């Protein structure tokens, strides 16, 4: 879902 | 005889410590390395105990009363430094979701939404406003290759998160350079909790 | 009676260093605080002899063969790194002249002439396009602000500083928004040496 | 001549  | 054994044992640890040291203090940083940045986490991580564990052992048996109130400050100190990193570091996790919320070096970070999907990147310097370019479909934010993103497909908002605080930045200015090539500025609108 | 009182002297004086350690190495950057980046810097400047002549001394009194061949190992790597670091720095600094080149966490340099003076600033990320926006005569560089800047006096030309290279970009985008404000795209056209 | 900032 959230990636960095 | 036995004296000289243990001299050899004490010097030989702590010249292998001193190297991983000088190591992790020349090339620990994202922008050099992850791997060597893993490794000066870790040492951060087993530091805090050790540096209060060892205060409180001085404090046990001090030289003087000078040196046990110290010791009793130095391991104070600590403890509180162990306690401000992970109420800052959870409170910005909370806000983003990110690993890069435990990363000492940023304390502010901004959240993009690529179509369905999420990224997050640390923000060098806070400001007011952040500029969006996108060259021939890719998007790169606020100095930061940011990937590939559609300019007709551009977010409306933008977040910017801090320990204490989640800013939203809404769009105002839209240019169109070609067919999927433009330039955007996001300006701040209001304040979360 | 004389034993314990070694251990709580070298106790003590073990304690202050780690707490040192500590602070350096959760506070010690530009982006927290100049004051404890200044304290790391003069810790890494001592760090490097010190681990060189630790290791030394451990390959003059060594536990066995393999403690021996493992410190001459370690005191190389000491010397290779200290020398690593000096040339990549003074190789930034011969061609920017900034002190920003002596920061082992940033190898990049921009360099951008306000008028008659030139202001430096660390990249991030390396890239072949620069977008810079001025507000209102306030002129800001790759999500980094530069400072005052009229839109009619801006740059023609921008420079990027590696080790090893110098790379010179030049204004392609030229778009005026109001009086003072606009936004400006640099490109790169020419390698240095 | 120089300012770093
Ligand atoms: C592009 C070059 C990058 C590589 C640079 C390093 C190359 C290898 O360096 C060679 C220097 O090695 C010196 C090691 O010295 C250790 C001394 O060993 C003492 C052991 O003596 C035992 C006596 O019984
Ligand atoms: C940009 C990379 C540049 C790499 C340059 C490498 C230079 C490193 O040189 C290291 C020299 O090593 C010499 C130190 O080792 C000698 C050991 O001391 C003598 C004692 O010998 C053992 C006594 O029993």
């Amino acid at each position: 879902a959230a990636a960095a | 005889d036995e004296v000289l054994r243990l001299v050899k044992d004490w010097n030989f640890t702590w010249s292998v410590v001193f190297l991983l040291i000088t190591i992790v203090l020349q090339y620990g940083y994202p922008s050099r390395s992850m791997f060597v940045y893993v490794i000066k986490m870790f040492v951060l991580w087993l530091l805090w105990p050790a540096s209060m564990a060892l205060s409180i052992f001085c404090a046990v048996y001090p030289i003087d009363l000078a040196s046990q109130i110290i010791s009793g400050i130095l391991a104070a100190t600590s403890c509180a430094m162990w306690i401000s990193y992970f109420v800052q570091s959870i409170r910005l996790f909370m806000r983003t979701g990110s690993w890069w919320s435990f990363n000492p070096e940023s304390n502010c970070l901004l959240n993009v939404p690529i179509g369905g999907t999420t990224v997050v990147r640390p923000l060098v310097e806070d400001s007011t406003s952040v500029t969006a370019v996108v060259t021939d479909g890719y998007l790169k934010m606020a100095g930061m290759h940011f990937g590939a993103c559609d300019f007709q497909r551009l977010p409306s908002e933008v977040t910017v998160a801090k320990p204490n605080v989640l800013i939203a930045l809404k769009m105002i200015k839209r240019q169109a350079y070609g067919t999927n090539s433009g330039v955007a500025i996001y300006h701040r609108y209001k304040a979360g909790n």
